[PDB]
Parts: structure tokens; sequence; C-alpha cells
């Protein structure tokens, strides 16, 4: 902003996977999660997993 | 915490006129906790995970 | 950077051994640790010696 001054909007999640090769396309750019890939498993950018 | 008892080893020292002292080895087996990082299958046929 | 550690170019920190002690010396043994270089300014010293 415009006062010598920083502010936060929000933090982009990523979604990481137990199994890849399992989700499907569906047209579009984008993958459904389906059965035999596992449950979402959100988290962040920085460290971990992702 | 719980505090612990350790054996503390000096194995394999010398003193022969090496110029000063200086330590050349140092271990042990205690870590802080952490989080899987990546898994990795070696050559020889182990899989381990960092 | 901004708060005084000895960073390459892309925001890693370059690591040595930690100096402590008054008068600080550098023990040739300690686990590795970030570099600071301190705008602080030096506390006086009793004479114990001549």
């Amino acid at each position: 902003y415009s006062n010598e001054q920083e502010q936060v909007l929000g933090q982009i999640v990523l979604a990481n996977f137990a199994n890849n090769e399992g989700l499907a396309s569906q047209g579009d750019n984008v993958w459904a999660a389906t059965q035999a890939s596992g449950v979402a498993l959100l988290g962040t950018a920085g460290s971990g997993n992702f | 915490a719980t505090a612990a008892t350790f054996s503390l080893s000096f194995l394999n020292s010398m003193q022969q006129n090496t110029g000063a002292n200086n330590i050349v080895a140092t271990n042990q087996n205690g870590y802080k906790p952490g989080d899987l990082v990546s898994y990795q299958i070696n050559n020889d046929g182990t899989v381990v995970g960092n | 950077d901004e708060n005084r550690n000895l960073v390459n170019m892309q925001g890693m920190q370059l690591t040595g051994y930690p100096a402590t002690g008054t008068p600080p010396t550098i023990q040739q043994g300690a686990n590795p640790a970030p570099i600071t270089i301190p705008n602080t300014l030096m506390a006086a010293k009793s004479t114990t010696t001549a």
C-alpha cells in the first residue's frame, strides 16, 4: 500500500496425492480425483512433501 | 521432559605430538523429529525414505 | 541480507563455526550455525591483568 505497508490477502494451497497415474481427465487441462487415487491431502508449498 | 543418562567414549584417541589439539570425530545417535520427504529405491535392492 | 546474514544470490545462508565466549573465540568442533554480522556496540571490560 501507499503508506510503507504490506498486507497479505491469502496463500495458495497445494494438494499432494498418495498415488498419481489414477487421476482421470474430463476434457480441459484439469484432473478429477477418483477411487484408487486417494484423499485430497492439502498442504502448504514451503516444506514437507510439496 | 525426562532427562537421560548417556555413555560417552573417548576411545581411539592419541597423543603423539601432532602440532596442537583438534577434534577429528564426534557422533551420537539422537535426533529431532521430522516427517517423510522422499522415498527412493537403491540399486542394491533396498528402499530408503529420507 | 535485510537482517545481517552472509547470504548468496538466491536466499541461502553460509554457515560456519559459531563464535562464543567473553572474549569470543572459535571452537574447533561445534555443530555449524549461520553467521551474523551484528550492529550492536561493544560493552566495556574491566581490567584484570596488567
